[PDB]
RNA sequence: ACGGAAGGGCACCACCAGGAGUGGAGCCUGCGGCUUAAUUUGACCAACACGGGGAAACUCACCAGGUCCAGACACAAUAAGGAUUGACAGAUUGAGAGCUCUUUCUUGAUUUUGUGGGUGGUGGUGCAUGGCCGUUCUUAGUUGGUGGAGUGAUUUGUCUGCUUAAUUGCGAUAACGAACGAGACCUUAACCUACUAAAUAGUGGUGCUAGCAUUUGCUGGUUAUCCACUUCUUAGAGGGACUAUCGGUUUCAAGCCGAUGGAAGUUUGAGGCAAUAACAGGUCUGUGAUGCCCUUAGACGUUCUGGGCCGCACGCGCGCUACACUGACGGAGCCAGCGAGUCUAACCUUGGCCGAGAGGUCUUGGUAAUCUUGUGAAACUCCGUCGUGCUGGGGAUAGAGCAUUGUAAUUAUUGCUCUUCAACGAGGAAUUCCUAGUAAGCGCAAGUCAUCAGCUUGCGUUGAUUACGUCCCUGCCCUUUGUACACACC
């Protein structure tokens, strides 16, 4: 399946939690500012962070999320 | 002199003046003090 | 200028230059690739923009790595690539993308490679997933 | 002067990099001539073997692999800038023929 | 089960090696020294 | 004493062991196939795939 | 030829390595680079016991006159004390004690065996933190299997030391999934 | 923990819709059975082409025989007119075996003899063990700190329910925060007109050029012949996918389903690694790993000859070849990838000549992206012969001859040539594998090798059918439940 692990959920929460006024809701430039701000040590688990909080700052703006 | 050839090719097996390693089927023997 | 086409393991490298309707195969004419029945595939790329269109453009494909039906989609592919970018850097890209709307409405791998590879075999039986035949008594 | 090619050989990618690496610019250093670094495909040395010492379980096979790396570059140089330079590309575990 | 029975208290051939210790076996015609 | 042993199974042994069955003769190994599966990380053999 | 020539040199840098096992195991021997825990059991007499060793495996190998956290040592040191006779538990829980207490950040040790006669049970010891599956356990994960010799079966000594992944000077420094955020 | 207790869930080692089959035929091989001097032995989902076990000698552990000590080392003696060693000429034996004798030479403190002590064993015990595998497990499970519930052992966390391949997540919630496992990770397979560098890779253009056509163009060779380049090839660093975007369904989300784009949208495909653990699962016949027992000088040690493992009233399994026209047979097209391949030397063999062929031969290149090799593979494609026949399908069985491998082909190693040409008219009850470059068909390389595939490990050529679900069957997990079990149903 497609559903992502915690260490990607809890990792995504936490970028969100202090980078609101940052990367926005575009997963191209949200990868690379997690470069920069996060130390992912695999291109892979990168790329999976940033997707999940890009659709978590994408659905933010539906309503407030648990957590 | 059977025994003088390798007694001088080295340089009984049980008395002492032999300390013997097998390591891999070669028989690596060592004299001591 | 130059292509490749692949479609298993076949790699089929077009050359494409000014010219006068010349489109070579091996050697031989596209007319004599020799799949007998597979010999429409490779006219695919031309017949379905214009039946003749071209007589300003020569191919010379040359294809090697696969078998029969892969080197025939390869160079079918090559040919396709092939005329794509030469429309694309010399004619105009208007008129590359209007060739590729019928590739890509036609699509035969003709522009794509196709990502199907042999998936590797596994111990315990002949084939990939296939397993030998087990016998409980 | 004499004109000779270097072969490096070896398992770790890492160390036969950093041979490689040092000696293109241990000969712009000297600013000589050489034909670029040429790579020649991995040989993939798969073996399999069976994971029971023994005839017994699940059929199960275990293949090991030692991929063996190796390169060329090819220049000119004097015999000094050639022994010295030779004497550069001592990385334990990477082997290097010096050929003329 | 070779004995070498006691052999109490006591020619020669080509090989100069024997030291003039070969004496032959007399049997009958026997030109093949002890050592050959 | 002994008859000719140049070919067969019998002329050669694992280097380790001297077992003269599941021989590994590939490589140069001459190493039998438990040893080489003990010893193969340390010849430079791992695994990976 | 050069395949033929690595592979060679494979099974030669394995010869010495169970030679050197097999012979400075009572010098604290832990792989050759030799590295070994001490380095003066090796030099013995200035020079002699390691001279000694040179010119046997020269003439073995037909060469010319010219030509604390090791898991490995700490299998070796607790063999040594199970064979010269300690308690078994004693002696893992002291490895393990001084395996963790040098900066490891885990370390495991399973003895398996016939203890006192009985139907072989496996004892282990497990102190820290410790991974399993995963490119990890070759990365920093040290282990070592040794077989003591008493006089009632065989024991086997697994030692499994996990190297503090912060402190590791070459390679990657975490876990695949260790992730450090700065704000 | 167990249960001949139950409930949910999961899985092509389960099913459903199907494909290929197997079981029906001949043969290969393994096991049993029977025989044998021996037909060595282990193994009975997770034994039965499994021990890498494709056994002529060796392997070998079996049997009929024959050798030999490779029995050290404190000794006690034999030993300084000699302890012991070997042996030609003949009996003797398969043996040019001094095994022993007919028998008289030789050497010379190495032995030989007995107390004592050792070494080796494919001898036993895998129910004494280590290590390693296999299985549970193509499974998701396991555990602290603080808090809560209990006098307590303990429990909750670790769950009703949705979701996922997953204790994956959402979510409900006396738990919160976590850790091992899963995942992440690594290897490989897909892409990159991006960087880097390449007569060990390839491409064009200049001369070297033979054809064809001749307004200069088609195919071309030009392995020391000219320059430039990195698209194909290669391999380093990086990039790239994160189900992206858009809709529908989502209880409120986790996610799922469509379409677009994308190289790649099912964990992107396939693997490696795989927690706490349980097995009296297998392995002492892998180990100079090893406890105990046994054997140790007419040996169960080692070695030589020969035979056996292959033996055939029969039963079983894994398979190869077929029953044919979607086919056989001939010419013709000439289409891969994974690899391997010799310096103390005979490995991969290119190119000539001979033979019909296996094969022989004179060479050559290759220690290798360089030569086999462009592995000019096979299936397949074209055209013809066959005409539906137990047939020209099938090649089982057997006869004759030639070579190769090997000290040695008899019980045919294998290859080649000719010849009789068996069953088999598609397979009963049952039963195995599998969801896309996958099933199936096809052959190639590697391992086992001096020789030998019908075996295995990988590889590519051709490329479907049906399904995208489920608990009807089997297996497994979790939960509940009962226990007089706790060495835990042996
Ligand atoms: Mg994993
Ligand atoms: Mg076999
Ligand atoms: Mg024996
Ligand atoms: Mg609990
Ligand atoms: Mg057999
Ligand atoms: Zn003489
Ligand atoms: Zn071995």
């Amino acid at each position: 399946g497609r559903v992502r692990t915690k260490t990607v959920k809890r990792a995504s929460k936490a970028l969100i939690e202090r980078y609101y006024p940052k990367l926005t809701l575009d997963f191209q430039t949200n990868k690379r500012l997690c470069d920069e701000i996060a130390t992912i040590q695999s291109k892979r688990l990168r790329n999976k962070i940033a997707g999940y909080t890009t659709h978590l700052m994408k659905r933010i703006q539906k309503g407030p999320v648990r957590g | 002199e059977d025994r003088n050839k390798i007694h001088q090719y080295l340089f009984l097996t049980s008395k002492g003046y032999v300390k013997t390693q097998f390591s891999w089927q070669y028989y690596y023997y060592t004299l001591t003090e | 200028v130059q292509t490749f086409g692949k479609k298993k393991s076949a790699t089929a490298v077009a050359h494409v230059k000014a010219g006068k309707g010349l489109i070579k195969v091996n050697g031989s004419p596209i007319t004599l690739v020799e799949p007998e029945i597979l010999r429409f595939k490779v006219y695919e790329p031309l017949l379905l923009v214009g039946l003749d269109k071209f007589s300003n453009i020569d191919i010379r494909v040359r294809v090697t790595g696969g078998g029969h039906v892969s080197q025939v989609y390869a160079i079918r592919q090559a040919i396709a690539k092939g005329l794509v970018a030469y429309h694309q850097k010399y004619v105009d890209e208007q008129s590359k993308n209007e060739l590729k709307k019928a590739f890509t409405s036609y699509d035969r791998t003709l522009l794509i490679a196709d990502s199907r590879r042999p998936e590797p075999k596994k111990f315990g039986g002949k084939g990939a997933r296939s397993r030998f035949q087990k016998s409980y008594r | 002067i004499i004109k000779i090619r270097i072969t490096l050989t070896s398992t770790k990618v890492k160390q036969l990099e950093n041979v490689s690496s040092n000696i293109v610019k241990n000969a712009e250093q000297h600013n000589l001539v050489k034909k670029g670094p040429v790579r020649l495909p991995t040989k993939v040395l798969k073996i399999s073997t069976r994971k029971t010492p023994n005839g017994e379980g699940s059929k199960t096979w275990e293949t090991y692999e030692m991929r063996i790396h190796k390169r060329y570059i090819d220049l000119e140089a004097p015999v000094q800038i050639v022994k010295r330079i030779t004497q550069i590309t001592i990385e334990p575990g990477v082997d290097v023929e010096v050929v003329v | 089960k070779h004995k070498k029975v006691k052999l109490a208290v006591l020619r020669e051939c080509s090989n100069p090696t024997c030291g003039a210790g070969v004496f032959l076996a007399n049997h009958k015609d026997r030109l093949y020294c002890g050592k050959c | 004493f002994s008859h000719p042993r140049r070919y067969g199974k019998g002329s050669r042994q694992c280097r380790v062991c001297s077992s003269h069955t599941g021989l590994i003769r590939k490589y140069g190994l001459n190493i039998c196939r438990q040893c080489f599966r003990e010893k193969a990380n340390d010849i430079g053999f791992n695994k990976f795939r | 030829s050069k395949k033929r020539k690595l592979v060679a040199d494979g099974v030669f840098y394995a010869e010495l390595n169970e030679f050197f096992t097999r012979e400075l195991a009572e010098e604290g021997y832990s792989g050759v680079e030799i590295r070994a825990t001490r380095t003066q059991d090796v030099l013995g007499e200035n020079g002699r016991r390691i001279n000694e060793l040179t010119l046997l495996v020269q003439k073995r190998f037909k060469y010319a006159p010219g030509t604390g956290l090791s898991a490995v040592a700490q299998a070796e040191s607790m063999k040594f004390k199970l064979l010269n006779g300690l308690a078994i538990r004693r002696a893992a829980y002291g490895v393990v004690r001084y395996v963790m207490e040098s900066g490891a950040k885990g370390c495991e040790v399973v003895v398996s065996g016939k203890l006192r006669a009985a139907r072989a049970k496996a004892m282990k010891f497990a102190d820290g933190f410790l991974i399993h599956s995963g490119q990890p356990v070759n990365d920093f994960i040290d282990t070592a299997t040794r077989h003591v010799l008493m006089r009632q079966g065989v024991l086997g000594i697994k030692v499994k030391i996990m190297r503090d992944p912060a402190k590791s000077r070459t390679g990657p420094k975490a876990l695949p999934d260790a992730v450090t955020i700065i704000e």
